């Protein structure tokens, strides 16, 4: 009962240190935002449809963002960056599980955002060429 | 001062010299603060006026500050001291008789404007005490518990009760070597303290630290464990006692140790620190009691001797160091020794508890290390602590920046996931099957509404139990 | 080839980092950090497998540099470049431990700053705070760089350099250039002890600083200003004062012409304002070691010239709060007045007093008419203290300008001050602005009380009249004062010999209180709580006082054993400094001198001046070898020596005094105890300890010691500077390795190891309980217990503080806090000291 609830915690505070959702310079010298990962990651070992469920919804939420200027386009393009980065070790550190039942988000919640970074994605010259290499790897 | 210039009296040299201590003591900085006139530069000024013919005094400032009972020791003391000094030398002297004769007459008549002062001082000089008297002080103590929750003046009968527990605190080490009643004074210590009030709860630990000082140098504890004598005289008076334990929310049939330990945990919320420090050294003392009935060093670790370790692992380094977590000798939560599941059902509830309320970083980090690796040992047991502990640490994982203490509470995140997957076998309710469904309550802080928990009407009875089964006339 | 290619690599990039700033600078550090620990391993792995591991001279050559670049480093601007460079004395102090293991011998001798070193590396492991409070600490641990090196006297001429052409640039031209020029200052002042010792650049660099307090320049003047002050004063190094009051004094000596006429300038009003901030703070603060080198210069000429320029300025709303500071700065010179040096102190307290009552003008803001000049009610208030502090002691001396009877003199003398007081008492009564008056009063009445106490004899007679004065609250004063001066005798008397001896003989018992099981809590806790400055005053006190109850014995045991347990170098930190150490050097300097000089005396005549010795060369050195001389007559005549020294030593086992005996053997239980919890043997570490510390020193310079009127002549200084090396070989048991000068000598050793066990043995053999060994001398030490209450009643409330902490088990009614305070009010406060004829002078 509880500990579902404690895992949303660790989940939700991954959201609000995302460098567009406003940093808060809660950071602490990143020791205290980058544990949070290491737990992050080790907790999709045994939920793992609920962990990867939550990390396409922010992916989703970012990817629909609106934001300009110079800075603007930095914060996302670092941000994306660290999702896709975490994404890629939840799928490589799950044991071979080889579950074959997981359809239901692939088909529609993750493969579409994967899928639009493979695309030309022509914005920045030397961005979209990190996250091509960076997205085909969790493809 | 008329005592160290008097011709009529012939006192040594001996005698003079105590007497002049005593004049530099008195106007200290000390004792200006018992008198109450503190923040008073020196008091001849304020006692006389110059303009006393011309006009009449003019009082203001009606606020006027209170008066502690354990004030009036200090001084009464002080007092017995330099009597005692004179007597030496008067021959026959019969200056103590009569002044505990004055004190005895309003100790034992109805006045609620002297009865208090006059039951702390009649126990801080008086050298004997017969039955017949402490029938009639522990009957004080029933009466005025009824008041309280009958009318709606409280204070009024809140100081007769302090002071009729101050008063057998001295009283008991002049007793008889062989009356009942030096042990079942164990258990007014005990009801005293479920009545939650701060200085209630001060003055009960002072009857309880001596009672156990006392009853050592009676060598009552040679043969026998706290358990055994304790609860062998409260035989006789049990239906009473067990309604008692229904509703306080602890049990001292199924586990004596654990029950003892409950209330004293209560003393680390006390505002005064020199309160704090009395509830360590009680669990000392009774830890080097219950090792040396089973002859186990001290500090070894069975299912008796695992309680008082939990409490002192936050305050006693030698506890520490001697009972070391085993994933930084013996190791605290060893499942040879600890291999029932009630025995460690409890063990887990005092560490949750006592960092439910805890505000510090220091033990903060000790206890949830303890707690991790409980996770681990004990996978089954677990689920009946998350109530107590899901609270604050759904906070600290969203606000924490601490690595040294946010490290273990990642640990007892990955831990609870993994022992998942099972029907919970043991649920959150576990123990109120087995009676403490009250442990964590009862070491909460001390209400600012203060009231008697209002089953003190069974408190009554039972203290007039224990009159008619002890005390028969 | 590592060594000489590695090495030759760090000389390169070394010398580039000094030359100039870099971009880069702060990354190539990170990477120079790595390289050392890389290259720690690989002679420790060498050494290991293999010692034989060489020291060519670029090894030397480059190590030097290597420091010569960590030092320039702490005043660089980066935070992170400074802190990186702290760690980086860590892999600098490693490599000394794998060059040679053992401590003493090299530890302390191929690397002299070996034990600060080690503080930059905790500070080091601390939060991140701006580059000011970071700069405090540097400058703290720059500070106490002790032993002169080629590291430290280059590190401070290379900056110096650079400071030097800096500041023109700053001042030439007609905010991060400055931060820069603050750092190499603080920098340079904090370590300049290690380059001192006419024209030097230490010299050059005060006068330039001085040329900088008056610096008048419209565009960043200010700013220098309010640094250089604040620099010389709070951070200067105390091995500087006694030049900067020097220079400091002749630049205010040329401001008075011939004929002692002030010449009144702009500038010359600016310099002695800042000579009065800088002069306030440099005394204001209390640190280590500053009291040792207060003593050497003479601040007396400079204050009392300081005033007379102060006198004349005149009056104005400036000029007023000039006079404000400077006589707050006299009431700051008469709390440290023990430190100080002076060459006559009565006539200079006097003319101060004279100079400083002509500013007490009272009812002046009102004829003024302008509240502007309220500020004149407090050059009075400030005025007062000063005198107070100034008369507290002061007996009175008439100049002697014309010639009079010494007390017809006196008497007029007391009467002109007692009428000056007294008129400005009525004006401050109320009926004719209530605090002010009230602490006025107040202040005007106990400077009136000391000056009756110290002339009782020739002021009494004009004092009577304030019993029936006008002020109640005066009468009270005055009667109180009056019951001291009956009570104190008039004459010797041997009134104090039972007065005071019986009223403070329970002083003694409360400070040897036995506490259960020797916690001598006391003792223990005024350890701890004292300040470090006056470790000097308490060590004395203690050793004395216990001595006198024959208890010395159980305070060295509860002493040693805290610092021995707490640190396992045991014998390291006793030659360091702090309080237990310096316990030791009280012990040996007060009892060892007439040991050391009875016993060696006689020797001394027989080598130094019998002709039979004649003249002869120890020396067995090849290189300074002579041909003259067979090398076989000096090694043997060298042998020959040292054999009646060390017979000599062994022989004289009785002489040896009862106090070190009590010494050696509580180091010698704390190392037995030591060794239980821990085939080292506790004799062998005392024998060499002691020998090391006490017999050592007095044979190497035998002169300094005061043994010897003269200076031997060089050639026999040689004979006992390598007399002592064979020797303390012996206590060691260590042969000659690497050694083969004195390699040939090896086989004498041998036969005396046997024999030096047995007299450190018969030493470290007394009682641990002296029941059977018993002197009851039991003096009355009545000038040592002055001081001890004295020390008290300082630090009667912090002292509390520490034994509130503790000791709860058992309620303080009995135990030291009840029975300190009780008996410490009842004494009273302790009488002023009295004067000094003598100079300042220390143990
Ligand atoms: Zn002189």
């Amino acid at each position: 009962h509880r500990p579902v609830e404690w895992v949303q915690a660790v989940v939700s505070r991954f959201d609000e240190q995302l460098p567009i959702k406003t940093g808060q310079q809660n950071t602490h010298t990143k020791v205290s935002t980058e544990h949070n990962k290491e737990c992050l990651i080790n907790i999709s070992k045994y939920k793992f449809s609920l962990v990867i469920s939550g990390l396409t919804t922010i992916l989703k939420n970012v990817n629909n963002m609106r934001i300009f200027g110079e800075a603007a386009e930095k914060n996302l393009y670092l941000s994306q960056l660290i999702i896709l980065d975490t994404l890629e070790k939840c799928l490589a550190g799950q044991p071979k599980d080889t579950m074959r039942l997981d359809e239901t988000m692939l088909v529609k919640q993750l493969l579409p955002e994967i899928c639009h970074f493979l695309h030309t994605c022509r914005e920045g010259n030397q961005h979209a060429a990190e996250l091509r290499n960076s997205a085909s790897g969790v493809l | 001062h008329s005592l160290c210039t008097c011709s009529q009296l012939h006192f040594s040299e001996e005698t003079k010299q105590v007497l002049r201590l005593s004049l530099t003591e008195f106007s200290l900085p000390k004792f200006y603060l018992l008198f109450g006139i503190s923040k008073v530069k020196s008091a001849a000024v304020i006692a006389f006026r110059s303009s006393y013919r011309d006009r009449s005094f003019s009082p203001g400032s009606y606020e006027r500050e209170t008066f502690a009972l354990t004030s009036l020791e200090t001084v009464t003391e002080a007092l017995l001291e330099i009597m005692e000094a004179c007597m030496r030398d008067i021959p026959t002297c019969k200056w103590l008789d009569q002044w505990t004769e004055l004190a005895q007459r309003f100790a034992f008549q109805y006045n609620p404007s002297l009865q208090p002062r006059a039951l702390v001082v009649f126990g801080c000089i008086s050298k004997r005490v017969s039955h017949g008297q402490i029938k009639q002080i522990i009957r004080i103590l029933s009466k005025a518990l009824e008041s309280c929750l009958k009318g709606p003046d409280t204070y009024n009968s809140q100081v007769l009760i302090e002071a009729t527990v101050i008063a057998l605190t001295k009283l008991q080490p002049l007793l008889n070597k062989d009356s009942p009643l030096h042990k079942a004074l164990f258990w007014v210590a005990v009801a005293v303290l479920q009545l939650d009030e701060v200085n209630l709860y001060s003055a009960g630990t002072a009857l309880l630290e001596q009672n156990l000082h006392t009853l050592d140098s009676l060598r009552i504890f040679n043969d026998k464990s706290p358990e055994e004598v304790f609860m062998a005289i409260r035989n006789p008076l049990e239906w009473h006692c067990k309604q008692m334990d229904h509703f306080v929310g602890l049990n001292f049939n199924s586990n004596f140790n654990f029950a003892l330990v409950g209330h004293l945990l209560k003393g680390y919320r006390h505002p005064s620190p020199a309160i704090v420090a009395r509830t360590v050294r009680i669990l000392h003392t009774l830890l080097t009691l219950v090792n040396k009935h089973r002859n186990c060093d001290k500090f070894e670790v069975n299912t008796q001797s695992v309680a008082y370790l939990a409490a002192l692992l936050t305050v006693s380094e030698e506890v520490r160091s001697r009972c070391s977590l085993k994933h930084r000798s013996n190791v605290l939560l060893d499942e040879e020794v600890l291999t029932d599941p009630k025995i460690q059902a409890l063990l887990l509830t005092v560490l949750a508890t006592l960092v439910k309320y805890t505000t510090d970083e220091f033990d903060q980090r000790i206890l949830y290390e303890y707690l991790a690796e409980a996770s681990v040992v004990f996978p089954k047991v677990f689920p009946v602590v998350h109530n107590l502990l899901d609270s604050k640490i759904n906070t600290l994982l969203s606000l924490c920046q601490d690595p040294n203490l946010l490290n273990p509470i990642h640990g007892i995140v990955q831990s609870v996931v993994y022992h998942e997957e099972s029907p919970p076998q043991y649920q959150t309710s576990y123990l109120q099957s087995f009676g403490f469904n009250g442990l964590w309550r009862f070491a909460g802080p001390f209400s600012k509404q203060t009231q008697i928990p209002d089953y003190a009407e069974l408190i009554v009875k039972f203290l007039d139990a224990l009159i008619d089964t002890y005390l028969p006339g | 080839t590592f060594w000489e290619i590695s090495s030759q690599m760090l000389f390169y990039i070394c010398k580039k980092l000094t030359s100039h700033q870099m971009l880069s600078s702060t990354e190539i550090l990170k990477w120079l950090r790595e390289i050392l620990i890389c290259r720690n391993k690989f002679l420790l792995k060498n050494k290991q497998a293999d010692r034989s591991s060489g020291t060519p001279p670029i090894c030397r050559q480059a190590q030097t540099k290597l420091e010569v670049a960590l030092y320039m480093f702490l005043w660089n601007p980066d935070t992170e470049a400074v802190l990186v460079a702290m760690s980086c004395f860590r892999h600098l102090c490693e490599e000394a431990d794998i060059r040679c293991g053992v401590d003493e011998v090299s530890v302390h001798n191929l690397l002299p700053n070996y034990n600060t070193f080690m503080e930059f590396a905790s500070v080091s492991n601390m939060m991140s705070t701006g580059r000011a409070a970071l700069q405090k600490r540097v400058m703290a641990l720059l500070r106490r760089i002790e032993h002169p090196t080629a590291g430290n006297t280059e590190a401070w001429e290379d900056t110096h350099a650079k400071w030097e052409q800096a500041t023109k640039l700053i001042l030439n031209y007609p905010t991060d250039s400055l931060q820069e020029w603050i750092n190499m200052t603080g920098f340079l002042c904090a370590l300049g002890g290690v380059c001192l010792q006419a024209d030097t650049p230490v010299s050059k660099f005060m006068d330039r600083l001085l040329s900088l307090m008056v610096c008048n320049h419209e565009k960043v003047g200010l700013q220098i200003r309010t640094n250089v002050k604040d620099l010389v004063g709070l951070e200067l190094s105390p091995a500087l004062y006694p030049m900067l009051f020097n220079k400091l004094k002749n630049t205010i000596s040329k401001f008075f012409d011939s004929q002692g006429q002030v010449l009144l300038t702009d500038t010359n009003t600016q310099f002695v304002e800042q000579t009065i901030a800088i002069m306030k703070n440099l005394l204001d603060n209390h640190t280590e070691g500053s009291s040792e080198h207060l003593g050497q210069a003479s601040i007396e000429t400079m204050m009392l010239n300081l005033v007379r320029y102060v006198r004349v300025l005149g009056n104005m709303v400036h000029a007023i709060q000039i006079k404000t500071k400077l006589c707050q700065l006299v009431e700051v010179m008469m709390a440290r007045r023990d430190d100080l040096s002076f060459c006559q102190e009565m006539k200079f307290r006097n003319k101060m007093v004279e100079y400083l009552t002509d500013w007490v003008m009272g009812t002046s803001n009102q004829a003024a008419d302008d509240d502007v000049k309220c500020l004149t009610r407090d050059l009075d208030q400030a005025s007062m203290e000063a005198v107070v502090s100034l008369l507290a002691g002061l007996p009175l001396q008439p100049e002697e300008g014309d010639g009079v009877e010494l007390m017809e003199a006196k008497s007029q003398l007391f009467l002109k001050y007692f009428t000056l007081f007294m008129n400005l008492l009525n004006d401050c009564s109320e009926v004719e602005m209530s605090r002010r008056l009230a602490s006025l009063r107040h202040c005007t009445v106990l400077a009136m009380s000391n000056l009756l106490n110290a002339n009782v004899d020739s002021g009494l007679m004009h004092s009577i009249g304030l019993g029936y004065h006008k002020d109640l609250q005066t009468r009270a004063t005055f009667m109180e004062v009056l019951t001291k001066i009956l009570q104190q005798g008039t004459e010797f008397d041997t009134l104090a010999e039972t007065v005071l001896a019986d009223r403070f003989e329970r002083l003694v018992e409360l400070v040897t209180m036995m506490g259960d099981q020797g916690e001598l809590p006391i003792a223990m806790a005024l350890a701890n709580v004292v300040p470090c400055s006056q470790w000097d005053e308490l060590a004395r006190v203690l050793v004395t006082l216990f001595d006198s109850r024959h208890l010395l014995y159980q305070l060295l045991w509860n002493m040693f054993s805290k610092e021995v347990e707490l640190a396992d170098s045991m014998q390291t930190l006793f030659r360091g400094n702090s309080l237990a150490s310096k316990i030791m050097t009280f012990c040996f300097k007060v009892y060892g001198a007439t040991y050391l000089q009875k016993l060696l005396d006689p020797l001394l005549r027989i080598v130094i001046t019998s002709s039979d010795w004649q003249h002869v060369s120890f020396e067995v050195d090849p290189t300074r070898l002579e041909p003259s001389e067979s090398l076989e007559e000096n090694q043997r005549n060298l042998l020959q020596m040292t054999e009646k020294f060390f017979h000599a030593i062994i022989s004289s086992s009785s002489e040896f005094p009862p106090q070190l005996r009590s010494v050696c053997h509580c180091l010698y239980q704390a190392t037995c105890h030591s060794l239980l919890n821990k085939p080292q043997n506790s004799i062998g570490a005392v024998g060499s300890a002691m020998f090391l510390r006490f017999i050592n020193p007095a044979i190497v310079s035998p002169y300094e010691a005061g043994i010897l009127d003269k200076k031997p002549p060089p050639r026999i200084e040689r004979g006992l500077k390598l007399m002592s090396k064979i020797l303390q070989s012996i206590a060691n048991h260590v042969l000659f390795t690497k050694e083969e000068h004195m390699r040939p000598f090896n086989d004498f050793v041998k036969s005396n190891f046997d024999a030096a066990r047995r007299f450190f043995l018969d030493i470290a053999s007394d009682c641990p309980t002296s029941d059977a060994v018993n002197h009851s001398l039991s003096f009355i030490s009545d000038g040592n217990v002055l001081a001890l209450h004295r020390l008290l009643w300082n630090n009667q409330e912090k002292i509390g503080q520490y034994l509130s902490s503790n000791r709860d088990h058992k309620a303080v009614g009995r135990r030291p806090f009840d029975k300190m305070a009780t008996l410490l009010a009842y004494l009273g406060p302790p009488e002023h000291k009295p004067v000094a004829d003598t100079h300042w002078s220390s143990l």
